[PDB]
């Protein structure tokens, strides 16, 4: 297992070993423990370097989108989902992947779906319990356009049926990528002529996920709304990389606005 | 003494008299592709020292109002030597480095740089609607200058050290490899960058692998009557290249 | 069948767990790995490595370059003190946005010992002492050298070593301290005067300056994640 | 069955897990791997520095 | 199990054997690796041929007819349902299956049964949770004729009761035929003279599904829908075919109109 | 009985799952097997065949 | 096991030994057994001790709080609960951990979690089953001010979706505390001025636990009501003290109001 | 899955019941003890300990 | 599995037990351990008094 | 109870399987099966043809 070093005593020196000076004109940090400063005793130390891992660091589910689709139609809410997967929508799950510049991962994918009704004209209103479809559809197969279509036939799209009451639906999705790891920071260019679109939108690729009520419209009508949530597995992130210290602006940029290094002091001496 | 060094690639060579170490970048010496991690099935061309030497890219004049400079890799090799001529007429390409800045200066005056090879250094663009066009980005042997102060223009990057145009704190580069050249110790740096990408080989032209960055984190300052003008010059030899995937001249 | 029943808590979704969970694609085969350089296996592999500490962050000097160094200067007197700031890492103004504050502040707890190394930036031919020092809490910060010099202490020479690192010790009174300033469980005091004065010849500049950097021990652990506070959001970017 | 050691605590203690799909993907995520190697992005440097000696000779 | 062939290293040959030069005034088609055409190099190759099995390709279940039946007869739904079983009425599952000219295959029937309120001027409505029966009756039994008759009795047919809000029903349905595998195309008659139906119309004869609600009706009356799912198994997939080229026009014949091969393109050269 | 509970997705069809469901005609005897020729196992045994390509596709 | 002592015949004596006479001078209570003070007779004695252990007496859970939070806010509840985690709140539980100075432990938290609609001019009201969420926020971290916002991302904050008519649910919390046993008095003050809180309210930082509807809010509006229940585990209690003897007054003091120490009698004499 | 069915109380909580439940932080690492002074295993260590009984509680 | 005595009454009597979970702090409560030492609430004292004896001499 | 390796993936990995009902109709999919058998749609010639040698002599 992992564990933190011991603290070994010594007793005073006065030799012409210098563990405290270093040049820091290198690369190579000082390894100076705390018994090369002063003396310290013996130290047994029994703490454990076991919620740093990054299999407990990014291994904690994360909100990613939520999509509103509605059983009469709101105020512009299709009947259907529809969201081209990417995990940049958020500032949250997004951030702590924007920490380094690789990763390879199994996803955990849960939906937690929720309903409400709407306000409507309609009276003596009771409706049967919702089932709601959660459709995923690869890159480059056919889109939905309406509520009913031959395209949610499901003839070989992964599809989830859920009915309300249940425990939230969940699925693991494999390591599925291009690559032999997913890329956080893509530095080229979608053409050869350094044109189109620049960044890691140019990778991004990862099909859509589309919903819509099973159940033909009720008079009242419903507004539906799926909140996605990614946990990561069996994570192997390679290359870290200074976390943001700007707030974003674009889900597909990473344009920031310049932003102050750290909050104000006084003056060099605070107490 | 441990100051001194050489480092001979191809017919080229450096040598330096105040030195500290290499810094080899995440511990893994440059070298070719396996047969375990390959995925192109056909012979790659190694031209191994026709393409392995130092090339010498523009030097910067270091001036005490600087504040950094970057070149993308590997766009500030298109038109250096016969490395230059393998990206041309090849589809793929992959090769570590051994990055060398030199910065001389003498023992009154003061200064500190900041060398740091950045993997996957995405910037950004001063309007945020806009993503930054090529000739921004990368101006070949001639490197791209960072500005003290926010700039705004349109699809200018934006540059501005604080942020180190990436929107990340500018003293946390320290995580990717780095050295420092200070003026008062060493006077050169030396980061041997192995190959890093997330596929085993990627197109030259359309992919930037990393980004040399220097940043004056102390500024140039000396007593006048002594030399007001100390270039940055940097060196760079491409280490264990190979190219597959021949094909015409171009990259249209 | 087999007679069950349903234990409390059965239904619910906590973002915490482990379960396993039907593939969405059977028999799926995943693209080989390869050996990628610099693989992170744990986040004291990114918080033991050295980080510029923006300890002269004044209120003009926080969207500049200036942040990062403070001038240290020949004086004509003693000088006082160069620069102090209670420690605290991820909760001190100086110290969150660093490598061991960013990623302190994915935690609430924190251990062991840290270490600040800094760094001449001078000429070569100046040459001066410093008194670094840390001073346990409970007395506030030193107020002259004669009291900072109590506490541990390393008189740094500037010679042809360039850096000389102030190792802060542990010492609490807990295994772990928060993250987050508590009055309960705090953490001393940094601070550094002039042991003697900056002294360099006629034709080399009366300013230098003093870098800071900040990384952990490898005795440093921390506990317990909470998301990170430096980041936010109003809506969904698009 | 695989029978693992729980997550103790310092001054029985084992749990059974069996894995039900035909996935490997499908499998409770690792949380019992604590291996580490600090140096590297620590200690980059190609020729061995060792801390009693001065850095720079 | 199962794997891609690996390349094999060769230098320049000059040689009087000539791989590349075949004649096909055969059926056998060239053998050709790229490693006759050109160098190329050792590439130990890992990809499995494992979702190209016909008990993967045909394995994921996909709809195969909707019925609806009403508990008040909502516009000519009657009140239960009736459908007389073949897999010829989508263009999903069908093309699949006329894709190979025998198959053996024991399916799953999955049923997703949904319901909704009809509009009517019934008020202060409240229904108690449906049951929903769906009797499977094989070919020569007693017919419904009514929603409460004696053939819902179930003395001897499979029947399945379900209940909304519980997980969808599924069971298995073994391999039956009088024949030795399932038959997708047969080019005879009926009849020996050459006369009546004509096409794989003539052996289809799997019987009828029928299902109604169990409850009596309400006043408000309700509206279910029931989709059938077909998923099979154990698939033994004998003698293959082109896939088609047009669309449908009718489930009980291939009869087809006329299709272009392949979409336009400007010239014979084209970038 | 045996005190569990349900995790997550259980009330879930899923199209792709593959798991055991009861017969719905038990201890049926299904019709022997014969060798009918040219077994399909794999659909690179369709994919690795020659194909006319339509080369000079045009509009006419 | 546990068992009590048996009691030991003996005959008549008249002896030197004294075992009544004793001097409660001393910490030394007597320790004599009733087969020194008269003759008895062998018992063998089988009570046990098992239901008096501090893992039997302390391990029934015991209700700590409850927090109301309403869909509409229907007098003053807001649209999420709040409440800085401490056992002060009631007097049952609260009495139980002060006979203790110091007790390590492992809680089960479980919830229980009811609603009931509220007085509202909203008429035709139909509701879905609500979800609700419960969020611990441990100290330090960032706390929502409204009922979206960013803060119940949970992005690595422990959180329970809960959907009503389920079980009530519960979870494990272990020993988290700086200390080696939680505090239950403190005789110390937060400052080392000895300024500011003074008692065990200076030790107590526990985090706070927010709830609240996840669904969005239906016309009518519900208040629903959250009970959390304490449970310890795996306790071990250091240093006993006298139970309460006055009713309290507060939750972060013990500041008490003087009161009898025993109810009256007549006189001393009394039958 | 395995056929079973649920016996009587099932969804109840019963406050004095013991079951395992999910833990909310997982591989969470306990301060480590120490002895501490005067551990009480049993409430039989508290009451043979002598107390003052007031034997004159009047009124007054 | 750990097999352990049940709570029995005084004048089979096995059950089973499995751990699922991979804490320690996930494990149903203790109930079997009626260990006791009454001896320093009751008997605090630094030189042994022997009942018998009279306690001052 | 019927054990077999899961779909790994490349550079434990056991599952477990009962079949539990009368009928082997009931079971769930072969997907483990990877066979193949191409040269009969793809060489069904009766005179076997060696690639290095001309296709008609």
């Amino acid at each position: 297992m992992g564990r933190v070093a011991d603290t070994i005593a010594r007793g005073p020196s006065n030799s012409e070993q210098i563990p405290a000076l270093t040049a820091v004109e290198t690369g190579h940090t000082s390894q100076v423990d705390p018994s090369d400063t002063m003396q310290t005793r013996h130290v047994h130390n029994y703490h454990s370097r076991s919620e740093s891992s990054i299999e407990n660091f990014l291994c904690r589910s994360a909100c990613v989108i939520y999509i509103k689709y509605s059983s009469a139609e709101s105020n512009n809410l299709k009947r259907y989902a529809e969201w081209v997967i990417n995990t940049r929508q958020v500032a949250q799950l997004r951030r702590k992947m924007e920490m380094f510049t690789y990763i390879r991962c199994d996803m955990e994918l849960t939906f937690v779906i929720t309903s409400h009704q709407e306000m409507s004209t309609a009276t003596n209103s009771d409706v049967p319990v919702q089932t709601h479809q959660i459709m995923y559809v690869p890159p480059g197969g056919p889109v939905p356009t309406s509520v009913n279509d031959y395209v949610w036939q499901t003839s070989t799209n992964p599809s989830i049926f859920w009915t309300e009451g249940n425990a939230p639906p969940r699925m693991s999705i494999p390591f599925m990528s291009i690559g032999n790891a997913y890329t956080m920071f893509y530095d080229g260019w979608s053409n050869f002529s350094r044109d189109g679109i620049y960044g890691y939108n140019s990778l991004n690729n990862m099909g859509t996920i589309y919903a819509r009520h099973v159940n033909d419209s009720s008079p009242g009508g419903l507004t539906s709304t799926i909140r996605i949530y990614f946990k990561p597995k069996h994570v192997k992130a390679y290359v870290p990389r200074p976390p943001r210290l700007c707030q974003y602006k674009k889900a597909k940029n990473v344009n920031f606005d310049v932003e102050a290094v750290t909050t104000e002091r006084a003056s060099l001496v605070t107490t | 003494s441990d100051r001194v060094r050489s480092i001979t690639l191809g017919n080229s060579t450096i040598t330096t008299q105040e030195c500290a170490n290499v810094v080899v970048g995440y511990g893994v010496w440059p070298d070719y592709l396996s047969d375990e991690e390959a995925t192109a099935e056909d012979q790659p061309t190694q031209p191994d020292v026709a393409t392995c030497r130092f090339y010498t890219l523009n030097s910067v004049k270091w001036e005490m109002q600087s504040a950094g400079w970057w070149w993308k890799f590997p766009d500030a090799l298109s038109e250096m030597g016969l490395f230059g001529q393998n990206m041309q007429y090849h589809y793929l390409g992959r090769s570590g480095y051994t990055i060398h800045v030199q910065c001389n200066a003498s023992k009154f005056h003061q200064g500190c740089l900041l060398v740091v090879c950045v993997p996957e250094a995405e910037m950004g663009c001063t309007n945020a609607e806009n993503a930054p066009t090529y000739g921004d980005l990368c101006g070949g042997e001639t490197a791209k200058q960072f500005e003290q102060n926010a700039v705004t223009g349109e699809t200018a990057v934006q540059t501005a050290v604080c942020n180190a145009g990436m929107g990340v704190g500018v003293g946390n580069l320290t995580i990717y490899p780095h050295q420092w050249i200070n003026l008062r110790t060493n006077n050169s740096a030396t980061i041997v960058m192995p190959y890093i990408n997330s596929v085993p080989m990627d197109n030259m032209f359309r992919h930037n692998n990393f980004t040399l960055m220097i940043i004056p984190f102390a500024p140039l300052d000396y007593v006048t009557g002594a030399s007001s003008y100390i270039p940055i010059t940097v060196t760079v030899a491409p280490m264990s290249a190979e190219y597959n995937g021949l094909r015409l001249a171009g990259h249209q | 069948g087999l007679p069950t029943m349903l234990t409390p808590g059965s239904t619910q979704f906590l973002t915490s767990d482990d379960f396993q969970s039907p593939s969405a694609m059977p028999q799926f085969d995943v693209t080989p790995e390869m050996n990628i350089p610099g693989q992170v296996r744990n986040l004291m592999e990114i918080a033991e490595v050295d980080s510029v500490v923006p300890i002269n962050n004044l209120q003009a000097n926080l969207k500049t370059m200036e942040a990062y160094r403070v001038q240290v200067r020949s004086t004509d007197e003693m000088g006082g003190q160069i620069f102090g700031f209670p420690l605290q890492p991820g909760a001190s103004s100086v110290l969150q946005r660093t490598l061991l504050g960013e990623i302190l502040n994915y935690y609430t707890h924190w251990s062991g010992s840290l270490k600040l190394t800094f760094v001449f930036c001078g000429s070569a031919m100046a040459t001066g002492k410093f008194l670094l020092a840390y001073s346990p809490p409970g007395a506030g910060a030193p107020d002259s050298r004669k009291n900072a010099m109590l506490g541990t202490h390393v008189i740094w020479d500037v010679g042809l070593q360039s850096s000389c690192v102030l190792c802060v010790p542990w010492i609490s009174q807990t295994h772990y301290r928060y993250v987050v300033d508590d009055k309960y469980t705090a953490s001393g005091f940094i601070s550094c005067w002039y042991q003697t004065n900056v002294i360099v010849p006629a034709e080399a500049q009366k300013s230098c300056y003093i870098m800071c950097f900040v990384s952990a021990c490898n005795d440093f652990s921390v506990r317990m994640l909470r998301d990170t506070q430096f980041i936010k959001q109003d809506t969904f970017y698009q | 069955a695989q029978v693992s050691t729980q997550k103790t605590g310092a001054h029985i203690i084992h749990y059974t897990n069996i894995n039900y799909y035909k996935d490997a993907a499908s499998n409770s995520a690792n949380r019992q791997d604590f291996t580490q190697d600090p140096s590297k992005f620590t200690e980059p440097v190609k020729d061995v520095m060792i801390k009693s000696l001065p850095a720079l000779n």
